[PDB]
């Protein structure tokens, strides 16, 4: 089947095909099932417009589509110089030329953000599948962990994947990480933001295998299957083994006999080989556990292994060093939201990020050119349906306010911008010259009112706020166990499920999270021996 | 043949110029950024033989992003700004300036957009030594509002002027720069502005009836007053006066129903400055472009030469760079009125690409690094010298060399809705399948995934043909036109692209700027089906839905351990269509799983109908076949 066929034409170029992007090619559709044409002037020229044409379009579906290998044919300075005959693909497919992959650090992390996003996804609908039938299942069904495993031309890559964000991913892998900026596409793939270069990925699952395309690169990583070992599909229980141990099976023959659900499942053999059992009848089974294990003439995959154990690119960070310090602002504190949201790290990456978080948070709050830097920004995004006379007035106030940094009377000119507004607002002109004003001096009016008490009042409020959330989600989880708790919720918030599971995913990472309130207590109340109500 | 390129490092050292450029940021969305990045793309092959050889950052907005825009997935980096009205994200010149020195880019394209009309954008660049595609802002300056764009126009070769409040002029300053210094002009300014109620009335006694009132702050509906009469000027001038209270109001005579032309004009940072061609862009519906046709075909040699020379020495003598457009008002006697200088690229430029050989983007990254005119290629290829050279090019001596290639037209596709009006309209894409073929192109800003949202402007597309004449060019357009698919919530005006191509007037090239309008008060709107047919697919469509409804709800409960009786699944459908107000009542039965019959009247008919996988269906009633779609609305059934 054809998913997406979008062909991109241009001057000169044109291009026609046999199937839309509904519809396929069956058993008897022969191949060349499209056509495109280049003019130019000359040669060059003509070869030019080809290979543009080529690397724009796009086509995806179940079948796999020969449009890379004529790039690469094109680019071969054989074909440009006209320095070929009947025989040069032959030789050339003999010397195995199938080039144009992407490089390997990005198409493991490419491949790595689609896994695990798929396994995110599918933890998440299937979780509020069931609190909207009436079930609760427990908080470790709704991980924002996933391990990742995927084997590149022999080379197998372990790593894991996790959250900061709804959008924010981080990649790790042998104790180094990369952060990911994703974004889910409309089209079913993502577009990605790894090391400034943006990308727009795609991926298929297939048996055995992950195809990975990375704009119009493919990059294809094995799923092991390899080593022959028979395990547990399920969970349960072993009663017994059928055959002997040592004993040789055929496949499709049924070797053990076990028990999930306090029903009978038997287990038949995928490969023909000679049986070894790890496990004693009798014993607990998990899913993918290790049974038994089975020689096997291996005909290939020997020792695809040799487990990659080094450092993923690292250059860029996104850490606003320095740039403008009201970006920091919002950089920090929506990351330390999200932590509270219950986006954290794993173990030796948690507390080591987030005490910088705070850190870079109670400088920023504490210094007097935040708010103005505000202003700067809300005030320039709105340069007409302001009066001329209370723009000039708001740009004299902040000026002085500029003129009294590193002073002990400096002060924040909430008041006198407010007395400004309020006074053409008592003008009062009407009739659509009322709502003009009143509806584009919003985003002042919002930074006033958060600096009312200066930049201490609006520190402490922002601090306050976090434990607010804190105490939002933790109070609804006492009185009792897990499961009474969300149904409480479940009947509080009838008509949406998303909030419910919103409470139990922050629940999930009540420990880490209290780290943080600890950090941010000891930043407010420490060496200052005062509680306001 | 012996150039050997890599970097731009290297290339602006070969060509000669100053700047090198390696990370461009677009300042715009949609059908421009698109453009750029592909054209530049293009040439960065040509040159480098890496298509990514120069980087283009985007500004996505958290709309831009939902809607899938296409220009997302092309760009090399994006950076996220604040969404809502363009004044947050994309008219924001300090955000701009923000963007370009937090990621170091080395220039600026604004085009078409929304910063490109803003003259405070270069200063802000140029102030920290990024390079702007386009002019200075001492030009834009002097290409100000309009009193001082007609004075101006009058100090080279004079054009003629609709008495622009009046005829009167300055000194002559044919080829020397100067500022719109209110010293001399001051009393062309006091005479261009009028304060009395009987100032107006002045002008008024030399222009004739036809009398433009409007303020200098006049636009969106108010501040604009048509005169028609001579003693009813008073009211509506009072009037005026009174739409915008305390600001100057201009009083000028109001255009005849002509032709309106566009010269093309190109210009390095080094003083040359070459017209490249014309355009005719006469098709116009509410002052808003339709179609254009590139070989201005309408002017005779002799005053279209004429044209472009006066273009060109305003160009010269105001200090225009990179390039843009001139536009004149082309009288049926051979008689040109001076309109308007518009300091950027219009989206409409491929027009002249095609004719020209030319490519307009990338020749303006080209002046942005510094390069004249006459090393550029494409350039060096339209005046007959040999590409690889140096060689300077006597762009006068040289003039008649030019000649276009062929004829171009270019049709843009809206959004509006020609049912009740052209009121905008937006949603979500399900099918754009645009065929190309030889001579034929075009691209769009959104693909089959994504749509278009509130913020998002109309001309969602632009169709391009080619041919050696009109004819040929309209042959083209038309077919591809009636060949293309595009299917969604929204309306998607191009039925009537297709009515306008195939009338009469428009392919004996008698038209106007008021011809649309003309015919749209003439209520033009067709291009329906014959009725019965209409009738029949609709039925059809009505019928299929109940019935796969019933079918489906019936099979659930029969899974679920309900029975339901034998009345629930019925294989009969009573439809009921009304049609510019008669009723029509069908029922709709089945012979077969494919075969449906509908009956009125008792009256039938039998259909072999098959489901497409598309969500279609295809027909044959009479012998003929069709493929049909239907979309319910609220209280409507649109049925294609």
């Amino acid at each position: 089947t054809v998913q997406e066929l979008n062909f991109r034409s241009n001057k000169n170029v044109w291009g026609y095909f046999s199937v839309a992007a509904a519809g396929g090619l069956h058993e008897f559709a022969d191949s060349q099932f499209g056509h495109c044409f280049s003019w130019g002037e000359n040669r060059e020229e003509a070869i030019s417009n080809m290979v543009v044409a080529l690397k724009e379009l796009s086509i995806r579906g179940d079948f796999r589509t020969t449009v890379e290998y004529l790039i690469k044919l094109l680019e071969t300075e054989s074909f440009q110089m006209n320095r070929i005959d009947t025989g040069w693909l032959d030789r050339l497919i003999a010397e195995k030329v199938q080039a144009e992959r992407p490089d390997t650090m990005l198409g493991v992390v490419c491949g790595a953000l689609h896994v695990a996003d798929v396994s995110l996804r599918n933890s998440v609908s299937n979780f509020l599948h069931s609190l909207e039938r009436g079930q609760v299942l427990p908080a470790h069904t709704l991980l924002n962990t996933v391990d990742v495993e995927l084997i590149y031309e022999g080379v197998k890559y372990v790593l894991k994947v996790t959250r900061q964000s709804p959008n924010s991913y981080v990649v790790i892998m042998n104790g180094s990480c990369v952060e990911v900026d994703v974004h889910r596409l409309s089209d079913g793939g993502l577009l990605l933001s790894y090391d400034g270069s943006s990308y727009t990925t795609y991926m298929k699952e297939e048996v055995d295998r992950y195809r990975i395309t990375i704009g119009n690169k493919t990059c294809v990583f094995e799923k092991e299957n390899d080593p022959s070992v028979m395990r547990s599909p399920s969970a349960g229980k072993l009663i017994q083994y059928i055959v002997e141990d040592g004993g040789h099976v055929f496949a499709g023959q049924c070797y053990a006999e076990i028990e999930v659900m306090k029903m009978v499942m038997t287990l038949t053999a995928v490969e023909s080989g000679c049986i070894h059992y790890v496990k004693r009848p009798g014993a607990a089974l998990d899913p993918g556990c290790v049974l038994a294990k089975m020689q096997l003439d291996n005909p290939s995959k020997v020792q695809q292994a040799e487990l990659h154990t080094g450092s993923l690119p690292r250059i860029q960070s996104t850490a606003l060093r320095g740039e403008k310090l009201h970006r920091v602002f919002h950089y920090v504190l929506d990351n330390l939201v999200n932590v509270m949201n219950g986006y954290c790290l794993p173990d030796p990456f948690f507390s080591s990020k987030v005490k910088d978080w705070v850190e870079r948070l109670m400088k920023t709050l504490r210094d007097p050119s935040l708010p103005l830097l505000e202003l700067q920004d809300i005030m320039t995004s709105v340069s007409g349906r302001i009066p001329p006379n209370v723009e000039k007035s708001i740009k004299k106030e902040m000026a002085q306010y500029a003129s009294n940094i590193t002073s002990v009377l400096c002060q924040f000119p909430s008041q006198q911008i407010a007395n400004i507004l309020d006074s053409h607002a008592a003008t009062l002109n009407r009739k659509s010259e009322r709502e003009v004003f009143f509806m584009n001096t919003q985003s002042i009016v919002q930074l006033v009112q958060r600096y009312r008490s200066g930049i201490r009042g609006h520190m402490k409020a922002v601090v306050m706020d976090l434990l607010r959330q804190y105490l939002r989600v933790e109070t609804q989880f006492q009185n009792g166990h897990y499961d009474k708790c969300v149904f409480a919720l479940r009947e509080e918030n009838k008509s949406d499920m998303n909030t419910v599971l919103n409470y139990i995913f922050s629940h999930a990472q009540v420990t880490k999270k209290n780290l943080l309130v600890t950090m941010l207590i000891d930043q407010l109340c420490g060496r200052d021996p005062t509680l306001t109500d | 043949r012996d150039f050997t390129v890599a970097s731009p490092a290297e290339f602006v050292t070969r060509f000669g110029g100053n700047k090198v450029i390696e990370k461009v940021l677009i300042a715009n969305n949609g059908i421009a950024a698109v453009k750029c990045m592909r054209s530049i793309r293009r040439w960065s092959y040509e040159m480098f033989r890496n298509e990514r050889a120069i980087r283009f950052v985007v500004m996505v907005t958290p709309e831009d992003l939902k809607a899938n825009a296409e220009y997302i997935k092309m760009a090399d980096h994006y950076v996220p700004v604040p969404g809502g009205p363009n004044n947050n994200n994309y008219a924001n010149v300090e955000l701009i300036l923000d963007i370009a020195k937090r990621i170091p880019v080395q220039a600026v394209w604004a085009g078409w957009g929304h910063a490109s009309e803003n003259p405070k954008l270069p200063e802000l660049l140029l102030k920290n030594g990024i390079a702007f595609m386009g002019p200075p802002s001492q030009a834009m300056w002097a290409l100000g509002d309009k009193i001082a764009s007609s004075i101006v126009a009058q100090t080279a070769g004079i054009p003629t002027l609709p008495w622009s409040g009046s005829g009167l002029r300055v000194d002559w300053q044919e080829n020397d720069f100067s500022k719109r210094i209110l010293n001399v002009p001051q009393e062309l300014y006091e005479k261009g502005y009028v304060k009395d109620v009987d100032d107006g009335l002045q002008a008024a006694e030399e222009v004739g009836y036809p009398v433009m009132i409007k303020a200098s702050e006049g636009g969106g509906g108010k501040g604009i007053r048509k005169v028609n009469n001579a003693d009813d000027f008073p009211n509506l001038f009072r009037q005026v006066q009174a739409e915008v209270p305390g600001s100057p109001i201009f009083v000028m005579r109001l255009a005849k129903q002509s032709r309106h032309l566009e010269v093309q004009i190109l210009a390095d940072q080094y003083g040359n400055a070459i017209s490249l061609f014309g355009r005719d862009c006469s098709v116009q519906r509410r002052h808003q472009k339709i179609i254009e046709e590139a070989p201005a075909t309408i002017a005779t040699p002799a005053v279209f030469e004429h044209m472009e020379q006066c273009a060109v020495k305003l160009a010269k003598m105001v200090g225009y760079v990179s390039a843009g457009t001139v536009e004149y008002l082309y009288s049926q006697d051979g008689s040109f009125y001076f309109l308007e200088l518009n300091p950027r690229l219009q989206v409409e430029h491929p027009c002249t690409e095609m004719v020209a050989d030319v490519n307009l983007p990338a020749a303006q990254l080209q002046i942005a690094m510094g390069i004249p005119l006459y090393r550029i290629k494409d350039i060096r290829m339209m005046y007959g010298v040999s590409p690889w050279g140096d060689s300077p090019i006597d762009f006068e001596d040289s003039a008649h060399v030019p000649c276009p290639r062929g004829h171009v037209i270019a049709a843009r596709i809206t959004s509006e809705n020609p049912d009740e009006g052209f009121k905008p309209s937006s949603g979500t894409v399900q099918e754009l399948n645009f065929r190309s073929n030889k001579n034929v192109w075009g691209y769009f800003s959104v693909a089959a995934a994504g749509g278009l949202h509130e913020f998002a402007d109309s001309q969602f597309g632009h169709c391009f043909s080619w041919g050696e004449n009109r004819e040929e060019a309209i042959s083209n357009m038309v077919v591809a036109l009636k060949e293309l698919s595009i299917r969604g919530d929204f309306r998607t005006t191009v039925e009537y692209l297709i009515k306008l191509l195939e009338t009469e007037s428009f392919q004996m090239n008698r038209i106007d700027t008021g011809w649309l309008d003309r015919l749209i008060a003439e209520k033009v709107q067709a291009e329906r089906p014959d009725t019965m047919l209409g009738v029949v697919c609709g039925a059809l469509h009505v019928a299929d839905v109940s019935l796969r409804n019933s079918v489906s709800n019936f099979l659930h409960s029969l899974e679920r351990g309900q029975v339901l009786p034998a009345h629930t699944l019925l294989n009969t459908v009573d439809v009921e269509l009304i049609y510019e107000g008669v009723k029509y009542v069908l029922k709709v039965t089945r012979q077969s799983p494919n075969s449906y019959v509908v009956i009125m009247n008792g009256s039938c008919v039998e259909v072999d109908v098959h489901r497409l996988s598309d969500g279609g269906l295809l027909l044959s009633y009479d012998g003929s076949s069709y493929t049909t779609y239907m979309k319910e609305e609220v209280d409507r059934y649109r049925i294609t």
